[PDB]
RNA sequence: CAGAAUAAGCACCGGCUAACUCUGUGCCAGCAGCCGCGGUAAUACAGAGGGUGCGAGCGUUAAUCGGAUUUACUGGGCGUAAAGCGUGCGUAGGCGGCUUAUUAAGUCGGAUGUGAAAUCCCCGAGCUUAACUUGGGAAUUGCAUUCGAUACUGGUGAGCUAG
RNA sequence: UAGUUGGUGGGGUAAAGGCCUACCAAGGCGACGAUCUGUAGCGGGUCUGAGAGGAUGAUCCGCCACACUGGGACUGAGACAC
């Protein structure tokens, strides 16, 4: 399970005499062979925040069914004002995205795809998109089941 | 927008505006220091900026900064002047080119020779 | 082998000529909504024969006027 | 222009033995500063890096070897791209089937800087010609040799005597006796040495 | 007023999956046959019926469900009276890397992208369906 | 009138010369009517050293095109070796 | 032929962005693309030491496109962030119900002619290599003529009643 | 917009033609932008961009126009002629 880590801030909160200060933290985890997750923790220290990160990422994980290391179509996914976009491409090509793209689908392993951000780029908004195109995106043997044909008759 | 409201009128584009319209599109102009003074900045900055007012052969009449600690500049003097903000002195858009014309170049410096014009010591 | 257009005369005023007005749909070039187009054209009409409002058959030919160069071959509708 | 001065601070900073010298004693006892950067302030390796000095010391580490620099560099990277294949693998086979290499791991030269050396002072034949530029691409079935005013140099032998300790190249094929060697095909990748992450490169120069 | 027919049978459709009805019914006309018959063809459906009482004449459709979900799950008018889409053989859009299916008006009938592919025709692009 | 003559194109101290028919009133290195082959003076190794259409030839030379000396000593050579 | 003999500089080191300390100065002198540094321990000013990136070059200024989905055709919006005319009627225009016959304008397909050369791209060839030169291709997404197809849109004739 | 749009007789040109002239008619262009006004040599191409687009028209090639500023014609196959 390779883990990585997206984005740690420092939030506040205002109280009589002062300001109580704590830290956020977002997380993926993946198997890199068809599993990923991602999370969120808050904490007053970086460490215990990161750790609680980690441990809703591995409660929050899904299943990925990849075309060898790559996507099966191309992928529109939008999750509040964070608009993704994502397209297979050819062996040797990499992964060409922004950094909270890049973290999800390298813990979901895909090797290769071009990858795009519309509207804002909020790193928990954007691994919300990501997430969730990933896991819509389907296959041709789920294709083929659900309308009664074959993978051939598919094409 | 429609289709059809976009045959009727298209899509309007806004012209940009240059940040430095006394050059004319040159990269580089000549002047003669109508004024050496100084000024002060704005907050939260405090300091004595050494400025000039030159008037160009581009017909117009801006001022400069002049960089680096010690200048030689007098009024009557034929400078060069380049684009470049300051951004805490007010209405003041352009550099002094030290040691091309007039300007001298700025003296016991080793580093950063090429920018203030110093040469090489020996 | 003979360039020809087909189009609705609008005008018959004048001495042996007509106005001719051709219609051509195309589509824009980058909105790509297929539009209406329209020329006018001015014919020779020897006897007369066209009217206003008739569907007519023109050719070109070499100049007979300063704005005339095309010939009427045959009324194909009559108003 | 071409890198003069200190080569083993070069390897200290890069974190591994670049080659640089000739051999005759290890890199460890040589430097006695190896595991340190060569900076006032050089920490050891277990430093935190981000991924874009990660790239850089990656590229830094092969031009450093090959002693390429940075508008050749990027002239290969761009041919390698071009090229059908893994552009990885081209870049590396670019590198390898230059001359200077080539006659290095020849062993006429103790080192790629030597072995410079005498391409450019005409020491050294392609086919039949004297030529003299060190970034000269070997092709499949040259041959390469030394010239007869150049044989009977004790750098030459000493270079050869060395090279025998180096383990010998499969893909070239050399007699020491008259001093020739011929270039049969491009090195692979699995042939080439594996500490070398040439997709850091990649993703360097993609961006 | 109601202007595009095709539209709105494909809102209808759409809008009856979303709801989970077993049936959707609209006035009928021979284009939408002809589209419900490609939907069928294709598998997106199940059943086509045509009822001719009198002049009038009703389209019924019958829909399909899989583990939970609607078979279709786009539908997507692309020619439209204000905008007419015409494609040559070699310009032909293909739907999620050929798991979906362009609805495609040709000179030698309706037929789906690929069909008209191998026929080595173009047309109007009515719909992309996935 | 109608000639065939050289037109000088490759890089400097190494000539390499288009054979066309053109106009003679027009430039050296200018608007021509066809282009019938070509020679290189310093061709070396496997580099053809000329070229040129003897049928394509022919037919403008009876049209009444004036080929240059250079191009007519071109044209013998091409024969003889053909 | 003689001899290492004739041949190395420029920018930067607070974050964006690879590379850190010490002296000097104390909101002064100064730096600065943006956020911002300097008011006595300044990794941000000046010098030095060290290092980093390039290298016969290195930096700055000017200019174009990009990033900018920031005029959105591909590819945006209008309750409160900028944005629905105070509300109707109506001219030009845009779009328009169902069935059927016909036409072939839009639409689609084939063939022919043309789309100069150079340029871009591919495989070769010659330059000691490369730049460069050059052979042949591919491409020039276009235009015109002519022959076909008739699902959809348009034209024409007839019919219908859910508007 | 009043030789302006068309027609007839005549002239004129290497050649069609209001190109010119005398009569006859009232025509011709325009919201698919006429008229007026600002700017500008055009193309093959060049730069950028995933593409669609945007910017540009040095050096090479094709076309056009000009030759101190305006108005003319001569000679000549060809000029209204650096
Ligand atoms: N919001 C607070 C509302 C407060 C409001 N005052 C309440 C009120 O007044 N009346 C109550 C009326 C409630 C209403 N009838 C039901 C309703 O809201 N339906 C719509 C919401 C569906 C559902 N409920 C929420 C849901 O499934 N989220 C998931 C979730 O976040 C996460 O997936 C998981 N599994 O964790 C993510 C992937 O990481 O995908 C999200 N999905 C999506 N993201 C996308 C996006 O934004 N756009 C487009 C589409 O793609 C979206 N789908």
């Amino acid at each position: 399970l390779v883990e990585k880590l997206v984005a740690v801030d420092r939030v506040a909160k205002v109280v009589k005499g002062g300001r109580i200060f704590s830290f956020t933290a977002l997380t993926v985890v993946g198997d890199g062979n068809g599993r990923v997750g991602f999370g969120r923790g808050k904490a007053r220290e970086v460490p215990a925040a990161i750790s609680k990160a980690l441990e809703a990422a591995r409660r929050n994980m899904i299943t990925v069914d990849l075309a060898g290391t790559t996507l099966q179509h191309p992928v529109n996914a939008r999750h509040g004002a964070s608009r993704v976009y994502m397209q297979p491409a050819s062996e040797g090509t990499g992964v060409i995205a922004g950094g909270a793209m890049r973290a999800v689908l390298e813990a979901a392993g895909v090797h290769n795809v071009l990858a795009k951000c519309y509207g804002s780029t909020n790193a928990a908004n954007v691994v919300n998109a990501t997430f969730k195109g990933l896991r819509d995106m389907t296959s041709p043997e789920k294709v083929a089941a659900k309308r009664g044909k074959s993978v051939e008759e598919i094409q | 927008a429609t289709t059809n409201q976009l045959i009727r009128k298209g899509r309007t584009t806004l012209v940009e505006k240059s940040k430095v319209p006394a050059l004319k599109a040159c990269p580089q102009r000549r002047g003669v220091c109508t004024r050496v003074y100084t000024t002060t900045p704005k907050k939260p900055n405090s300091a004595m900026r050494k400025v000039c007012r030159v008037r160009l052969t581009s017909g117009f009449e801006v001022s400069s900064y002049i960089g680096g600690e010690g200048h030689n500049l007098q009024e009557h003097s034929v400078v060069l002047i380049r684009g470049g903000r300051v951004k805490d002195l007010p209405g003041v858009r352009y550099h002094t080119v030290r040691g091309s014309l007039d300007c001298a170049g700025v003296k016991d410096r080793n580093q950063s020779r090429s920018k203030y014009g110093a040469k090489r010591p020996k | 082998t003979v360039r020809t257009l087909t189009g609705k005369v609008v005008s018959d005023k004048m001495d042996k000529s007509i106005v001719v007005l051709i219609e051509r749909r195309v589509q824009h070039p980058l909105y790509g909504k297929s539009i209406r187009r329209s020329t006018k054209l001015h014919a020779h009409d020897e006897n007369n024969v066209a009217k206003i409002g008739d569907v007519v058959t023109i050719k070109e030919s070499r100049p007979i006027s300063k704005t005339k160069a095309w010939t009427l071959v045959e009324v194909v509708e009559a108003a | 222009a071409r890198y003069i001065g200190p080569k083993c601070k070069l390897s200290r900073r890069e974190g591994t033995d670049l080659q640089l010298k000739s051999g005759v004693k290890p890199f460890d006892v040589k430097t006695k500063k190896a595991n340190k950067a060569p900076g006032q302030h050089g920490q050891a390796r277990g430093g935190k890096q981000s991924e874009y000095s990660l790239q850089l010391r990656e590229k830094q580490k092969v031009r450093r070897i090959y002693g390429v620099l940075e508008r050749q560099f990027s002239n290969y990277y761009k041919e390698a791209a071009r090229v059908k294949g893994a552009t990885g693998e081209n870049l590396l086979k670019l590198l390898e089937s230059r001359l200077d290499n080539v006659v290095y791991r020849m062993g006429f030269g103790s080192t790629r800087a030597e072995a410079r050396q005498l391409v450019s002072h005409r020491s050294i034949t392609l086919n039949g010609r004297r030529v003299n530029i060190a970034s000269i691409q070997v092709k499949a079935g040259d041959v390469i040799a030394v010239h007869e005013g150049a044989k009977q140099q004790l750098r030459i032998k000493n270079a050869i005597e060395l090279a025998a300790q180096r383990g010998i190249p499969a893909w070239i094929e050399v007699d020491h006796s008259k001093l020739e060697g011929t270039f049969k095909a491009a090195p692979d990748r699995s042939d080439l040495p594996a500490e070398i992450n040439e997709s850091l490169i990649v993703e360097l120069y993609s961006k | 007023s109601m202007q595009d027919t095709v539209a709105d049978m494909l809102t209808r459709v759409r809008n009856a999956q979303m709801a989970k009805k077993q049936t959707v019914s609209m006035p009928s006309s021979k284009l939408k046959v002809a589209i419900a018959n490609v939907l069928q063809q294709e598998g997106y459906i199940s059943n086509v019926e045509v009822a001719q009482e009198e002049t009038k004449s009703t389209l019924t459709i019958t829909l399909k469900y899989f583990e939970g979900k609607p078979v279709i799950e786009m539908v997507k008018r692309v020619s439209r009276p204000g905008l007419r889409q015409y494609r040559g053989k070699d310009k032909l859009p293909s739907v999620k890397q050929g798991l979906g299916i362009a609805i495609v008006s040709t000179s030698k009938g309706i037929m789906t992208d690929r069909a008209a592919r191998a026929a080595g025709i173009g047309g109007e692009v009515i719909a992309f369906v996935s | 009138m109608v000639v065939i003559r050289l037109a000088r194109g490759g890089a400097k101290k190494r000539p390499f010369y288009q054979i066309v028919v053109t106009d003679s009133r027009n430039a050296r290195d200018g608007r021509f009517i066809e282009r019938i082959g070509f020679f290189n003076p310093t061709a070396q190794g496997q580099a053809e050293k000329l070229r040129l259409d003897a049928d394509r030839f022919a037919h403008w030379v009876s049209q009444g095109a004036q080929p240059s000396e250079r191009v007519a000593s071109l044209a013998a050579q091409a024969k003889k070796a053909t």
